């Protein structure tokens, strides 16, 4: 079990770790989290209660170091920082949990939706997509652009996820323009699996990173970057067996957290209809079908 | 981004442009078979690559060969077709190349862009307006010359004969929408009206008749009889 404490909650905000959310009152004795499992990513994030503009949070792994969250009444936000002294951090977080001044991560005997949703999700990709090397966590908020939009505009403070184009160069080798636009395989397997990627989990990793920064930011061009992720499988033609069935088990635990009133728009009408009746993987795909034609038969 | 009537006379200002039409690439008979089953079977097509500006036509005729041993044939024509269109473009210098490509059909919009990846600055486009260009192969000289080829050929023509000479490329490009309008609605009668006259002949290097200007006016009225008559002919009205 380790613990994000809080120097202390001067603002009334919605604090998220995963995939739970709960209300702290403007200066509440409210001093963190514990109870949190180790050998997962995790995401701390806040909305303000009154600026609901700006859901922002931080990407940590508590095997990393010792982090805790200090409002900055200046630049007006809850802060991700590390203690370096580890005895100092220690004796405060024993302190806090002794007082009964901290929330507990539940672990509740049924759960795996969040290793389901992070299965594939590293803090050292993650720490590459998103560039502030001076600290072991990531911060993201919901109005970072992609470098895929930046091209389409403070590089520091983007998203940089891999750019997926299927009107490029890249994807489409001189010669076989037909056949590399109908089926995208060459691009999937050769230029990014192969390529970039070097293995399927890392694919995967980005895809579920990306999912999860538009599920609890609301960024919108990660929204963009985990449907190309989708549609660049489900145009292939030749896809490895494994990756199907690990791609349709990741989209079924995704589509069952999505809160079932963001439907609208976390989710894009084509690509779902493409990749589930018209693609390739139109019957690959049997999980995440079933979940959601049960759930949101309206998009379909 | 799309072409319409609000920007027109864009056709003919001095950037290079060409309209690409499709429409007669892939041709079939549909007939009975032996058994009573239906098949096709496939004849010489062309496509139809025009510089509006110029009368420039680049007609690539498309042997039946090119669809041999192949599947789906009408979704293969459009890549055909922006094979051949890129080709065309790469073939020509720097400065004969277009600014612009207008294809007549949406369908074309992806096969030519991704053949044309290589060239970023040309910009494709579809249009609003409802070209007749399919009915280049009522033009005699067209229709002869695809349909008398027995391997892959592209030839060059003017289809405004030596109109330029006496009109500007927006009346020429009216009159030869006017012309083929009234080809596609009643080729019978098209035909008739612009043949008609055994005195007004046709040159050897031209498509059309030698009509001088007035019987230019007076055929360019027959057609929009025509065209208006089989409005009529055909809402009853
Ligand atoms: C008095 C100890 C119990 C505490 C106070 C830590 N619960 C909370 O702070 C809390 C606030 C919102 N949800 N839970």
């Amino acid at each position: 079990m380790n613990t994000v404490p809080f120097t202390s909650a001067p603002i009334e905000v919605t604090i998220g770790i995963d995939q739970y959310s709960f209300n702290v009152k403007e200066n509440q004795p409210f001093h963190g989290i514990k109870d949190i499992p180790i050998g997962h990513v995790h995401v701390i994030h806040f909305q303000h209660a009154d600026n609901s503009s700006m859901r922002y949070g931080y990407w940590f792994d508590c095997r990393m170091g010792n982090f805790y969250i200090q409002y900055d009444p200046k630049d007006g936000l809850y802060k991700m920082m590390e203690e370096r002294d580890g005895a100092k951090f220690e004796n405060i977080v024993h302190n806090f949990k002794e007082r009964q001044m901290m929330v507990s991560y539940p672990k509740i005997d049924e759960d795996d939706t969040w290793y389901n949703l992070t299965e594939f999700v590293q803090m050292d990709k993650i720490r590459k997509i998103v560039r502030k090397d001076e600290n072991q966590f990531s911060y993201v908020d919901s109005s970072m652009t992609t470098v895929q939009e930046n091209e389409l505009s403070d590089p520091a403070h983007s998203l940089n996820y891999t750019v997926i184009n299927f009107k490029s160069r890249e994807a489409i080798r001189p010669g076989h323009e037909m056949e590399d636009f109908l089926d995208k395989s060459y691009y999937l397997n050769t230029v990014m699996l192969q390529g970039i990627f070097k293995n399927s989990s890392n694919y995967f990793g980005e895809l579920q990173f990306a999912f999860l920064n538009a599920m609890f930011f609301g960024n919108y061009g990660s929204s963009l970057q985990w449907h190309a992720m989708i549609e660049l499988i489900c145009s292939s033609a030749t896809v490895p067996k494994h990756m199907l069935d690990k791609l349709d088990e990741i989209l079924y635990y995704q589509i069952k957290t999505l809160p079932e009133q963001y439907s609208d728009i976390l989710l894009n009408e084509r690509v779902w209809n493409i990749c589930l009746y018209s693609s390739f993987q139109k019957n690959s795909l049997h999980n995440t079908e079933k979940i959601m034609e049960n759930k949101y038969p309206e998009l379909l | 981004g799309a072409m319409n009537s609000s920007n027109y006379a864009e056709l003919f200002n001095n950037d290079i442009k060409l309209f690409v039409d499709d429409t007669n690439v892939y041709r079939v008979t549909v007939h009975k078979t032996f058994e009573g089953n239906v098949a096709t079977k496939a004849i010489n097509g062309c496509i139809f690559t025009l510089n509006p500006k110029t009368g420039h036509l680049f007609l690539k005729i498309i042997h039946t060969s090119v669809w041999a041993g192949q599947k789906r044939l009408s979704q293969l024509a459009k890549w055909k077709t922006a094979e051949e269109v890129s080709a065309l473009v790469r073939s020509l210098p720097k400065e004969e190349q277009p600014k612009q490509i207008i294809v007549t059909r949406k369908a074309m919009l992806d096969p030519l862009e991704v053949h044309m990846l290589d060239f970023p600055n040309i910009a494709i486009r579809p249009t609003e307006l409802r070209l007749p260009f399919s009915a280049a192969m009522s033009i005699d000289k067209l229709s002869d010359v695809v349909m008398k080829a027995t391997e892959p050929q592209m030839v060059l023509f003017n289809i405004y004969d030596d109109w330029l000479d006496r009109i500007s490329s927006y009346t020429a490009f009216s009159r030869l929408t006017l012309l083929l309008r009234a080809l596609k609605t009643n080729e019978e009668s098209a035909k008739m009206i612009l043949l008609s006259d055994p005195t007004i002949t046709i040159k050897s290097y031209h498509l059309w008749p030698s009509f001088t200007d007035e019987q230019w006016i007076t055929i360019e009225s027959q057609m929009r009889d025509l065209i208006l008559t089989e409005y009529g002919r055909k809402y009853n009205v």
